[PDB]
């Protein structure tokens, strides 16, 4: 999973 | 937002933009959804970082000042105790930000409507994730606000080995999947709005996708479930 921030 | 469309200027007057000050103007980070005169809710990693964080209401175009734009900076940030800022998986990804000022409630800026606690909705139930994240897969930020239907993934289907596993947590709800339509970077922190008879409410917030992209056959677009947080949201409301 990888946040959607680009974190 | 990806395969999405330009939604209708104001129609979801709760979406608010999390930006954080860069050089002399400010950037784009995140979405949120406003809940009180000075209340956001957002996604806790969109604002684990020490950053001078402001606020837009009733933003649409983040390029043009329409005039029904409201902006105030965040005073306080209240990340969820449970946050793991290593392990967006883990849960409790989710955030309040008391504002500086209060924003003036219209037709423009409005709160979000929030489920009941615990509700939880049945698979395939019809919502739409708006944000100004990344249009394309691996493409651009977008200027205007955009949207995507993206119905829900219940957990028995969300958490199978074809989809996400063990990856997602009852308290997540997970929407599209079907490689067409997700959130993309830039949408954190937004809101998943679902209709439920008639009534649209806030059920998710923007969490994440898979290392594979956005838009990826059976890894939906996760979302923190907001009805797992309605104590605790309370809660720091009141005692703040």
């Amino acid at each position: 999973a990888t946040t959607l921030x680009x974190v | 937002v990806v395969g999405g469309t330009e939604a209708q200027r104001n129609s979801w007057p709760s979406q608010i933009s999390l930006q954080y000050r860069s050089g002399s103007s400010w950037a784009h980070t995140c979405g949120g959804t406003l809940i009180r005169q000075n209340w956001v809710m957002t996604a806790a990693h969109c604002v684990d970082r020490e950053l001078t964080f402001r606020v837009v209401v009733g933003e649409h175009n983040l390029n043009q000042n329409n005039g029904t734009e409201q902006y105030v900076g965040v005073q306080k940030i209240v990340v969820h105790p449970y946050w793991n800022t290593d392990d967006v998986a883990a849960g409790y990804d989710i955030a309040l930000l008391r504002l500086a000022q209060s924003v003036t409630l219209n037709s423009y800026v409005q709160l979000g409507v929030l489920p009941r606690a615990g509700t939880i909705l049945a698979n395939n139930s019809p919502c739409y994730i708006t944000g100004w994240g990344l249009t394309r897969t691996n493409g651009q930020l977008a200027q205007t606000l955009q949207q995507a239907y993206l119905p829900t993934v219940d957990y028995a289907i969300c958490s199978s080995s074809s989809y996400w596993g063990s990856t997602v947590k009852n308290s997540m709800v997970c929407a599209g999947g079907d490689g067409v339509r997700s959130g993309c970077q830039g949408d954190s922190g937004g809101p998943l709005h679902c209709l439920v008879n008639g009534q649209y409410a806030v059920h998710g917030v923007t969490s994440f996708v898979s290392r594979l992209g956005c838009n990826v056959t059976r890894k939906p677009t996760v979302f923190t479930r907001v009805s797992a947080y309605i104590s605790w949201i309370n809660n720091v409301i009141a005692s703040n």
